[PDB]
């Protein structure tokens, strides 16, 4: 077998993140399109 | 999962690392299980 399951079945397991990549990715084109549309005026008030 | 004991007593159990096909449901006897199944991640 691999690493990733040799290592479950001594107790050790990985949880997965909250935010997925995805997330991760969207959150960072809303941040790109607020700076290049707004510049900083979306991180003080309204865009 | 439980939402608080002073709104109500329904709790959601959550198998860590199952594919909802190897559920137990001397042999880890049955808690309250939930009908309404769903697969993540
Ligand atoms: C989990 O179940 C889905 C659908 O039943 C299947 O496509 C997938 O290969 C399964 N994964 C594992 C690790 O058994």
């Amino acid at each position: 077998r691999d690493l990733i399951c040799a290592q479950k079945f001594k107790g050790l397991t990985v949880l997965p993140p909250l935010l997925t990549d995805e997330m991760i990715a969207q959150y960072t084109s809303a941040l790109l399109a607020g700076t290049i549309t707004s510049g900083w005026t979306f991180g003080a008030g309204p865009a | 999962i439980t939402p608080g004991t002073n709104t109500s007593n329904q709790v959601a159990v959550l198998y860590q690392g199952v594919n909802c096909t190897e559920v137990p449901v001397p042999t880890w006897r049955v808690y309250s299980t939930g009908s309404n199944v769903f697969q993540t991640r």
